[PDB]
Formats: C-alpha cells, structure tokens, sequence
C-alpha cells in the first residue's frame, strides 16, 4: 500500500503555505501519522505527529512550537499540515508517513510517501551568468554564476562528450543564489580539436544560453 | 476448566450488582465502586485481568469472615484464576517484550456519569515503567466503544 | 535523548563483516528501537523495527543486537547497493520521535594523487561584478582533506560507481575595488597520502 | 472522556495465600501468616555440612509448622529434570529450617526462582549456592511491591 | 481446557436443533421438548447446570447404542463435564452458603409460545429445599429477558 | 484453563487486525491474507478448529526470530492450544463418525469484497475424504450469517 | 458465494514441535529438529535378545541426545497401566537407541499407536513385537502430510 501527495514549492518569507498528505489503500482512521523533514546535510528531523482517529492527542518538535498545525480529516482522508509565518530555516524535503502505536506492535513509519521540496526566499528567479574556465592531460570548465535554487541543465558541446564530466551541486552562498561550476578533463592531444561550448537551460525564465568558449 | 466465582455485591450499593473497592486494598486513594455494567463484562470474556483481582479480593473477604492453613486455595486455585495468563506473561517477559507485573492498572473515567471502563494493567519493562503516548492508540481504541456504549 | 552514531563514517569493501554502534544516555526500551536506510533518491526505507527483528522484504545480511544504552547493528556480507545513510530511532520520551545524528558506509581502497587546477578570473568579469577565483582539485582519496588560502605566504559532487574517487572545488571571491590591492595570490592543500604540503599561485597578470 | 490510574495494594491478602517480593537480583523474601517468614537468596559460600538428610522424618517429626514446609515441598517438587541422586543439603535439628544446593541442572533451578519472583538458555549465574533461612519480620519487601501471583505461576 | 461436545439431534424435531428428554429419564413425568432457541445458549456460557447433565446424557446414548468398562467416561470426562461447577459447589457447601445439586431444576414455560428458558437449578442448603419467594427476584429476573425476547 | 495468546499481525497490512499468510506453510498456493472482521471471531469462540493452527504458527514464527529445545512448547501447549479438541475428535473417530484431522478447510470466498468467513474443516472417515453435497446445509448455513453481516 | 479450498503445510514447524507421518500400519515415523528420525515398527521378529535394561543411567550417562529421550519417555510413561515384569526392554551402547517391546496389556500400547500417527476395546494385532529404532531422512510421508498433533494431544 501507498500513499499519494502533492504540495511545497518555492514560498516567499512571511506567507502562508499547507501540506496535503491524501491517502488510499488502507484502512485510515486505525492509524497515527507523522510529518518528518530532511534538511539538506543534516538527519531528519521532527516536524509534527497525530494520533488515530480522535484527532485529540498532539504533539509538534521542540523547535517549532507555536508557527504550525497539524490536522486530519477522515472524509477526505488528508493530513493538513498549515504552515504560518516562514523562516528562512524551513527549506528542506518533508515526508508524510504513518505508523501505529500499541502493545503487540512495535513502533516503526513503514509506509512512507513522496519526498516534497520546500524553499523559501526573497528575490525572484533571475537568469544566470556563464564564465569561462579554459586552460599530459588538462581540464577546463564552465562556470554559472548568480544562480536561483531551481534545477537547470549544463551541458559541454551540446552533450557529444559525455565522458569525465564532473558538475558540482549548488552549495550554500551568502547574498541568496547559488552557482555552480562543471569541469571535463581530457589529455593533451584533444586541446585545440573539437569545438566546445557550454550550454544552460534553466526551466524558470527557460534561460537558453549557449555561449562558443574559443580564444 | 474455567472460573466459576461470582460477585458478592454490598449493602448501600446504588445498583444490584457491582463491585466497590475500600480504602484498605488501595495505595495513596480513597474508596472507589465501579459500575454494575462494567463488571458484568468479567464474567463473558478469558482475556481480562482486573476480575482475576476482584475474584482474589472476594475470596479472602468470604474466607476471613465464614470461617476460622493454606490448604483452602491449593483446593480453590483454579476456580478463581486462568493460569494461563501468568504462563503468557512469563513467555513475554522470556521474549524481551513488554508484559504485565499485575501491580497498577489504567481506566477510563467519566467527569459526570461516572461510567467506567474496565481497567486493563499498566505494562513494563525490565524494571521501567512506558508512558502514555507508547499505547495512544489503546487509550483511543477503548474511547470510540465509549460512542458505541451511547448506543 | 542524547542519540549518536559511531563511527562517524566506515569504509570497508565486500567480503567481511561491519558492525555499527548506536549510544543513548536515557534508560532505553529494546521493544521501540527502528534502524532506518535512507538512499539518494528513494524513499527511506525500514531495514528493521524492533531490538533484532526481521522486515518483509530484507535480506538476511542484516542483523541487530544490543542492550541498555549500546546498539549494534551487524551486516555480515556485503552488496554493490549498500552504501548509503543509516538511522537508529527511539520512540517516546523527548521529543517523541528521536532520529540520530548521521552514518556513512563506503569503499577502501588504497591512496590516489590528486590533478589539481587554479582558473583566474578574465577581462570580461569586470561584468560579472565581482572577482572570482577558483582553486580545483580532481580525483583524489581519501576524504581527509584541507584547504587554505594565502595572501603573501566549498563544493563536492558524490562518490561515483565507476570511480569511486572524490573532487572539490574553492570558490574565492573578492570585490572588484579590494581586488587591486595585492598581486600574488595561492591556494595550499593538504591531504594524508602527501605529508609534503604543494601550494600553488598565480600573479595579477 | 478523561485518564486516571490506580494501584492495588496486595498486603490485604495476608493470610489466605503466600506473598512474594524482591530487594535485589540475588534476594527473595517469602511470607506467609502474619509474622513468619522466608529468605531465598544466592550466596557463594556453604554453611551446612551434613551430607546425611532425609526427608521422611522432617514431615513425621510432626513437630514443625506444618503450614510452612508445603511451600518448600512446592518448590523442590516443580523444578524438572531433577536428578533425585546427591547434593540435597537440608537440614532441620533443633526445628530450625535450612535448605541449600550446589549450582555447581542449575537451569531449572534458576526459571523456578524466576517463576517465583517477577534468553532462556542454560543461563549460569557465578553465585555458587541458594539459601532457605528463617527471618524475622523485616522490611524486605520495599524495593518492589509485593504480589502474590509469584506464588500462584508455580502452583 | 473446556467443554467441546455437540448436541445429536433428533428426527421429529420440529426446529434442526433442540434436545427433547424422554419419559424414562424423568421422574413422574412425560417427555419434554426444549426449543433450539433456548438450547443455543449452552455453547456460549460457562456457569450453568443443565447443560453438563444434557451432555452426560447426550454421551450415554451414543455410547450404549454405537458401541457394545468405564475407562471411556475416565478418559472423557475433562470434554463431558466442567469440575470447576464442582469446586465451586463444594466451596459454597463447605461455608454454608445455599448451592445447587444437580437433581431438580426450574425454569418458565409460555404456554401459548412454547419457547422456553435455561433451566437454572434449584437450591439445597443442610437438607432443606428452598421455598420459592426467597429467590423470588429471579424467577422475574429472567422474565425480564422474556421482554428483550420480543425484539 | 483457556488459550490466551494473542496474534502478532503484520507491518504493510490493509487494516490494522488481520492475519496474512504466507506460501511458505501451503501447498499449491501463493500467500493468502484474511480479513479482520473473520480474525475478530477467533478469541470468543473454543470449537474452532482453525484459529489453534494459526496460534501454532504465529508462535512458531515468533520463537525462531527472538531466540537463538522442545521444552519450549512443553511449557506452553495449554496457552496455545485445547487438548479437547483432540480428545473430542478422538473420541468422535473411535466410534465411527466423520472427523476432521486438521488438515484441509473450506471457506466462504466472496467474489468482490473479499470479507472471507471463518472456515470450519473438511472431515474425513477410514482414509476417504468427503463431497460437497455432503454437508450442503453447513454450506449454506454460513451463508446466512454473510447475509446478516450486511445489518 | 464461491465455495474454495486451502490445504495447510505443517512442515514450517520443523524444530518447535515434533512431527508424525504414517505409512502403514507396520511403522510409524517421528521427526525432530533439522534430521533426527525415528521409526516404530510392528514386526513379528526380534533383533536383539538383551534381557536387562534400565533408564535411571540412560539419563544418568548425561551423553546422549537430550531433545530426543523425551519422546520415548512420554511413550513410557502415557501407556495406562503397566505390568511388574520387565517384559519392554532398552539398549543405548554405541550412541545408537533401540527400545523393543515384547507384545506377545495391548490395549494401552494400541491407543498410544492410535494417538501418536493419528470399537474401544482391547483387540490385539496379530504382530509380536515393537521395534523402536534411529534413522535416517529417506521418506516415510507419502500417503499422508506430516501432522504435529499426533504429539500435541498426548502431551
Ligand atoms: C496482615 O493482613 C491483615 C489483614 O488485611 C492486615 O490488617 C489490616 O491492616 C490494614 C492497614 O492498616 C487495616 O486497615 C485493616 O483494618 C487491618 N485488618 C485487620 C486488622 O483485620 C495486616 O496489616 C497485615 N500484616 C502484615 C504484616 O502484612
Ligand atoms: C542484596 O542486598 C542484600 C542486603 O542489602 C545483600 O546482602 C548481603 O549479604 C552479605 C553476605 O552474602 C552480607 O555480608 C552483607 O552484610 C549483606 N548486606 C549488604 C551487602 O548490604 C546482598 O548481597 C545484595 N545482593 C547482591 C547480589 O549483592
Ligand atoms: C525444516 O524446517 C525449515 C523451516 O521452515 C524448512 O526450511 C524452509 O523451507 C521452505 C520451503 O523450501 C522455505 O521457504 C523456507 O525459507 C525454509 N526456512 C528456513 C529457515 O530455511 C525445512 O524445509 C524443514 N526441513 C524439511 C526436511 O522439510
Ligand atoms: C470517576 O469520577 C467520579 C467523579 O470525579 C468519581 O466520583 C469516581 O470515583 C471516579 N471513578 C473512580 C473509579 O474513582
Ligand atoms: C535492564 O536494565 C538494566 C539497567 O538497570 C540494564 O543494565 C539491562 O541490560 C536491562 N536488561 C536486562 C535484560 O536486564
Ligand atoms: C517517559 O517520559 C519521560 C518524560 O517525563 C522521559 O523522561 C522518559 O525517558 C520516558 N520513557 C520511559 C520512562 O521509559
Ligand atoms: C525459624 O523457625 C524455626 C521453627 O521454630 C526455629 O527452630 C528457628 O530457630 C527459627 N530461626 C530463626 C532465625 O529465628
Ligand atoms: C557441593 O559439593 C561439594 C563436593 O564437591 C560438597 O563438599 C559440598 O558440601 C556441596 N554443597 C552443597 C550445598 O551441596
Ligand atoms: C562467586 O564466585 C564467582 C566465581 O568465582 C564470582 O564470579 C562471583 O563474583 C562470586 N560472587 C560473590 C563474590 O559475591
Ligand atoms: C410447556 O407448556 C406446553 C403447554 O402448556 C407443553 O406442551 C410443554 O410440554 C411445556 N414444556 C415442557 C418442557 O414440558
Ligand atoms: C416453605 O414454607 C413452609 C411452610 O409454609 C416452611 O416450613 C418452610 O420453611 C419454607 N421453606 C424454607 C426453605 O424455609
Ligand atoms: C477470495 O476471492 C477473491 C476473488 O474472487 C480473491 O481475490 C481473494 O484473494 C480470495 N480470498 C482469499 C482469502 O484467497
Ligand atoms: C510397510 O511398508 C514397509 C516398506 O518398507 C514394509 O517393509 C512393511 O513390510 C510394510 N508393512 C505392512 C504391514 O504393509
Ligand atoms: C542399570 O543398568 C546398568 C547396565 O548394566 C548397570 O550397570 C546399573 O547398575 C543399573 N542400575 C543403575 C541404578 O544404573
Ligand atoms: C542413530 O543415532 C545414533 C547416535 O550416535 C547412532 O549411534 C546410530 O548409529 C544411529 N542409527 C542409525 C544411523 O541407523
Ligand atoms: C516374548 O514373549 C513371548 C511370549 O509368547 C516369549 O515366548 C518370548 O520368549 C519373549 N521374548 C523374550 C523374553 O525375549
Ligand atoms: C505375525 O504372526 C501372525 C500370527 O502368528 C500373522 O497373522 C502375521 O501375518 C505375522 N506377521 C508377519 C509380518 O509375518
């Protein structure tokens, strides 16, 4: 059995955002939730529990108290999780899952969900720039600069070397856009032979810059 | 075999049947009588506990009083009791799992009715005691017959 | 609940067996004990629920023992799709749900040099608005590694099937005006299968 | 629609049945009546040194209380797998009371103790010795409250 | 353990169920025909008489017409019979309480229905048989459910 | 005495009671999961013959995984099973009468939904088992109870 | 409204509980642990003549197989009644395990047989005697699945 959802996205500070876990296949009123998040580098956390049928009993981790709410509704078979007055510390992934809690069972979250991307921040998507990195065997990489959380695609000489191609995940910055730099090593013989260009396709904007590194 | 003691009832009970504990067979508590419905429910079901008690209780209150060794419950052992509670336990606690020491029990009360539930035995560990939330669901399951019993 | 880990990361290769330790400081209930295996993109799953239990669909790789405040979780043998994230979780007293901290278990394998790379900005970047320099190391092992930069004397990738060797980049960054200050600038780094330490520079120009 | 707990007190049932509680992991305190009492502890030293005892004359003395030998008789009977050859240290001159063994078989006799008062393999504890004594009415029973289901699991 | 045997059924039976006494089993009286709806309750109770004595008699029909010592009762009567009625029967004798003595019954009979009721037995007490308003309350106690019949 | 062990059910269940089982103790058959609504029925009822084998095959699987003898069960066949049953069946076969040796069942499948009955078993006498129009009216009486399981 | 049919495997319980099969009438098969097997057959012939045995040292000798001495003793001791001669007889050496029993009383053996692979009266078979013998896997369980209650209910 399986549970099915949707939700989270890109959320500006200061709003207000819900959480849908809706589910199907099981018998749902004989059984506890929990609502967990993964924030990126570190172990779950706790974010909120429910107990079964008589929505009576609630708990929410120790570090935030008071900003949400946790809710069932049994007609539609949906967690609610309302989330008020964002900080900038919620970006992470949250998971819907369910577990039951008595004396024969032992207590374990079996059937998960989807994972759910959460981010928050205060500019818009703005279109990076591409740097170049050109130099027995050397190497030389492309550069985006000025960078939105949202995924894009880099590619080297619209992907015909797909061969010791190494792009680096986005890691945290300091003014709020992330960057990354993707580098292809190839030995001596090859400089000077094939054409390479670096390619971007960034879905927000749909950004399509295509940008010939030649000396 | 299969008990086959009844409840004695008292004297200024409110109702027929139903048994009320005094203040001497109790820790740190007063005198407390429960309902006649929630005891007749010991008499229809081999999976309780707290009539195995209140069986002992009535026993010893008959013995001390009718008459003047320990040869009366060796005669009577089987007809109060289920040996066989004690032997699930004990392959329990042979499992590492938690059971149940006989010692307290959890009920449900009512603020105003005063309807009871019947008590099931609070349940340990190696020593250690759980917490509520390690058997929430238990607390609730017995709370929803609680709207069956409206019926 | 105080709830680690030990050791920090592991690295062994198929064959033999591994063993991961969970410490608590709490009295602990072996009957509400979870080890939990958290992988890239799937979802995490149960690889056991209970003190030492069995799940529906595992292996026999797996094993757990313990007792009071030590957990150890066994695997016997090895697989080419073992090596990710581990959790052991208690249920109960504060808060309800108490996740550790962090586990990693990769491959050994003996000591590689890195290919190391410095790229200094270009004449277009007074566009860019800010000077950027990067210092790039490839192909290198093990992870102990250290990086510093020097006036006058973070990013990495996972580990990859086919290589199983690691990369890392430093991205230093200065203001266009605080840039013409000096002219010779380094990036020096260390690594336990060089003791030497090599650090390399560049001049303005 | 509210919680509540109580906890029953079993020093009522006195005299009708033998109650049992625990100090700690090597003591038991045993009693029956009012003011008699029994101590079943492990210890690894030996007191009795009479090889010779029997068991016809301790129950035709007829001088004993008879309403304590039926708990020890309870107890060396439901052991299992008893041998019935050698190393049955009891002793009674003078009326006193004294029953101790060699755990060095101590399987069953260590799931009776535990029967007696509350994996599985042929667990072997280092004490090297258990002991009946008599007792006077101390305060035994305060580490645990005392039950008297510890008694009814053996019958 | 606990009682397992069946009821044989008869061929004229109006109902599937039901067990109908004969005259040779009574004492100054005719034959006698229990309903099935009265005679389900014995599979389904613990505390009750009559149902052990039609098991015995269920028994020792099938035994002298199937087949042709006593060890078979010795080694049937854990499944016959339930000694737990026994002990408690004794111990409510031995304390001088009145108790039943499985050898003559009551129960209420609707004339123009002919559904009847469990016989409950009679009460003995030092040689003297009860007289019938000392346990008056029963004999409407189970009228009661006469009315809860008729749902 | 009476059984009193209770069913350890399963993690990835449609319902929280229920017992799944699985195709490693059947013959030509995959595993197969039963319904909670029929689970409900095994601990108020003591002639069954089903529910003893899934007692013995919980605590099977539950003494292989949390241990490492046979005087296991010697200590716990009165908390698993009822030796009536045996004796009944026993007793039931020596005077030449159908009997069921615990070996195959029938059930009342329901094509749709699923909510399978609890099954009784097939019998059998000197080595030939039985047909179907046999015991048509027990077919067919259980039957009935599905209908009154749609109040 | 569909009528279906489910036959039970009782081989998954290996080691929890005995198991028993039947052939014919003339051996019976007993199973413990992963392969331990035992074979009770009815024959008119004696293999061996041995006339003294005893099992206080059978026990006593404290070699042997300990899970496996439990089946014969429940045999022994669950027959009603027995004769004061010594008529049954045993024999150990070597490791192996022989109980042979003299049937030309019946009566109780009989049941046990008719319990063990599972009108009353006391109809004797025309074979002399009981030969109770180790064996190895082969295959006694053809005609019938193997049944655990041919030793649960005489427990
Ligand atoms: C032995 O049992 C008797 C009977 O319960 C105990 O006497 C009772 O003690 C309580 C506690 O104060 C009183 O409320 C009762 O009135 C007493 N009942 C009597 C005197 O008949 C007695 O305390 C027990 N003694 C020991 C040493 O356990
Ligand atoms: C449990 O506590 C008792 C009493 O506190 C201990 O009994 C001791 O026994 C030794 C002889 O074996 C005496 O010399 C001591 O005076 C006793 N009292 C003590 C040590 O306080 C008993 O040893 C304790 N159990 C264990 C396992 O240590
Ligand atoms: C002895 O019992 C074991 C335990 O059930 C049997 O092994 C099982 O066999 C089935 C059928 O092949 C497998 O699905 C299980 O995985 C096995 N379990 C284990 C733990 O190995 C074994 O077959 C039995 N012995 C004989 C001779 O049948
Ligand atoms: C339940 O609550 C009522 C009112 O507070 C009280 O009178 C009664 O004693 C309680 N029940 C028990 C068992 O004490
Ligand atoms: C019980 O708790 C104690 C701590 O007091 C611990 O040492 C022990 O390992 C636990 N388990 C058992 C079986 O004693
Ligand atoms: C129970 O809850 C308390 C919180 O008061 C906590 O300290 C304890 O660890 C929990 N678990 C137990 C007592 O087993
Ligand atoms: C215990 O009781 C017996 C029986 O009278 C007596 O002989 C013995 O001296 C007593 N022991 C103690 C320590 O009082
Ligand atoms: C234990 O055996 C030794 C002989 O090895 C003997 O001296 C001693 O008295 C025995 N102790 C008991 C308590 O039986
Ligand atoms: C008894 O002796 C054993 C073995 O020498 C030892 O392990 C144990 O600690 C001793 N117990 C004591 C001294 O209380
Ligand atoms: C009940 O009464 C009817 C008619 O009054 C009679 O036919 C029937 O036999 C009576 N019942 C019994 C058990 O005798
Ligand atoms: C019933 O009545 C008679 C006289 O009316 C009386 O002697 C008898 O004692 C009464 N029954 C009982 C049990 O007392
Ligand atoms: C009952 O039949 C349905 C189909 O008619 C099937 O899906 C289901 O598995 C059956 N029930 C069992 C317990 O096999
Ligand atoms: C039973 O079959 C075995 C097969 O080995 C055979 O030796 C024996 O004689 C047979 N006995 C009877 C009575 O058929
Ligand atoms: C039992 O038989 C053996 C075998 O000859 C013999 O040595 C022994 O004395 C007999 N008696 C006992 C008690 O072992
Ligand atoms: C049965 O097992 C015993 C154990 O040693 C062995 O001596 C004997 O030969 C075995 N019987 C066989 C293999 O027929
Ligand atoms: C077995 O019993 C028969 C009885 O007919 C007897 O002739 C034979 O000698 C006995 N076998 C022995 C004692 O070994
Ligand atoms: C054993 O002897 C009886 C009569 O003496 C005979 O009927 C039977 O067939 C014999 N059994 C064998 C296996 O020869």
């Amino acid at each position: 059995v399986q549970l099915v959802q949707s939700g989270g996205g890109l959320v500006r500070p200061g709003g207000s955002l819900r959480l849908s876990c809706a589910a199907a296949g099981f018998t749902f009123k004989s059984y506890s939730m929990n609502w967990v998040r993964q924030a990126p580098g570190r172990g779950l956390e706790w974010v909120s529990s429910i107990t079964s049928r008589g929505g009576s009993k609630t708990y929410y981790a120790d570090v935030v108290k008071g900003r949400f709410t946790v809710s069932r509704d049994n007609a539609k078979q949906s967690l609610y999780l309302q989330m008020n007055s964002l900080r900038a510390e919620d970006t992470a992934i949250y998971f819907c899952a369910r577990s039951r809690h008595s004396t024969s069972q032992p207590s374990y979250m079996d059937v998960w969900g989807r994972k759910i991307t959460v981010i928050v921040s205060s500019a818009s998507t703005k279109g990076p720039s591409v740097f170049p990195l050109a130099p027995g065997t050397a190497a030389l990489g492309c550069l985006v600069k000025d960078y939105f959380p949202e995924p894009v695609t880099v590619s080297w000489n619209s992907g015909a070397l797909t061969s010791g191609v190494h792009t680096f995940p986005a890691v945290l910055q300091s003014s709020g856009l992330y960057s990354l730099s993707s580098v292809v090593t190839v030995p001596s013989s090859s400089l000077g032979t094939q054409t390479y260009i670096c390619n971007v396709n960034h879905k927000p904007s749909n950004t399509k810059v295509d940008k010939r590194v030649e000396p | 075999g299969t008990f086959t003691w009844t409840l004695s009832d008292s004297e200024g009970n409110e109702t027929p049947g139903g048994y009320c504990l005094t203040r001497w067979m109790l820790i740190e508590a007063e005198l407390k009588c429960f309902g006649n419905t929630a005891v007749a429910k010991c008499n229809e079901k081999h999976d309780e506990e707290f009539c195995d008690m209140l069986r002992l209780f009535d026993f010893n209150k008959q013995a001390i009083r009718r008459l003047k060794s320990i040869q009366l419950i060796n005669k009577a052992v089987n007809a109060l009791i289920n040996d066989q509670l004690i032997m699930k336990n004990h392959l329990r606690d042979i499992m590492c799992i938690p059971y149940c020491n006989y010692s307290k029990y959890w009920y449900l009360n009512h603020t105003s009715s005063g309807r009871t539930s019947l008590p099931k035995c609070w349940l340990i560990s190696n020593g250690s005691y759980l917490n509520e939330t390690q058997f929430s669901d238990d607390i609730e399951q017995q709370a929803d017959n609680m709207i069956t019993e409206m019926l | 609940i105080v709830l680690t880990q030990s050791p920090g990361t592991l690295s062994l290769s198929p064959g033999e067996r591994a063993t991961l330790s969970c410490r608590a400081s709490q009295s602990v209930i072996s009957y509400y004990v979870a080890w939990y295996q958290h992988k890239g993109g799937q979802a995490p799953r149960l690889l056991i629920y209970g003190a030492s239990s069995r799940a529906t669909g595992v292996p026999d790789r797996f094993s757990g023992s313990g007792s009071g405040t030590d957990f150890t979780l066994t695997i016997s043998s090895l697989e080419p799709e073992d090596f990710a994230l581990y959790y052991c979780q208690y249920y109960g007293s504060s808060p309800l749900w108490a996740f550790g901290q962090g586990t990693k278990v990769e491959i050994k394998r003996t000591v590689a040099a890195p290919s190391v790379f410095i790229f200094p900005p270009s004449d277009e970047q007074l566009k860019s608005g800010t000077a950027s320099v990067v210092c790039l190391l490839n192909n290198f092992y093990p992870r102990e590694a250290k990086v510093q930069w020097k006036v006058d004397n973070e990013s990495v990738t996972e580990q990859d099937s086919k290589d199983s060797t690691y990369s890392l980049s430093s991205t230093l960054t200065l203001s266009k005006a605080d840039y013409e200050k000096h002219k010779v600038y380094a990036c020096e780094v260390t690594h336990q299968g060089l003791s030497s330490p090599v650090t390399k520079s560049f001049n303005r120009g | 629609y509210e919680l509540q707990t109580l906890e029953l007190n079993m020093e009522t049932l006195n005299m009708t049945m033998p109650l049992s509680c625990t100090k700690n992991s090597s003591h038991h305190y045993i009693r029956v009546g009012n003011e008699t009492g029994l101590e079943l502890t492990l210890t690894n030293t030996s007191i009795i040194n009479h090889k010779f005892c029997n068991l016809s004359d301790a129950h035709k003395k007829n001088l004993y209380d008879h309403a304590l030998m039926s708990i020890i008789s309870t107890f060396h009977l439901s052991i299992p797998n008893f041998n019935q050859y050698e190393a049955m240290s009891c002793d009674f001159n003078g009326g006193k009371i004294s029953v101790q063994y060699n755990l060095s078989v101590a399987n069953g006799v260590l799931q009776t103790f535990m029967r007696m008062a509350w994996n599985w393999d042929c667990i072997m504890t280092s004490y090297q010795y258990l002991i009946i004594q008599n007792t006077t009415w101390e305060d035994h029973c305060q580490f645990s409250r005392p039950s008297p289901i510890g008694y009814l699991g053996l019958l």
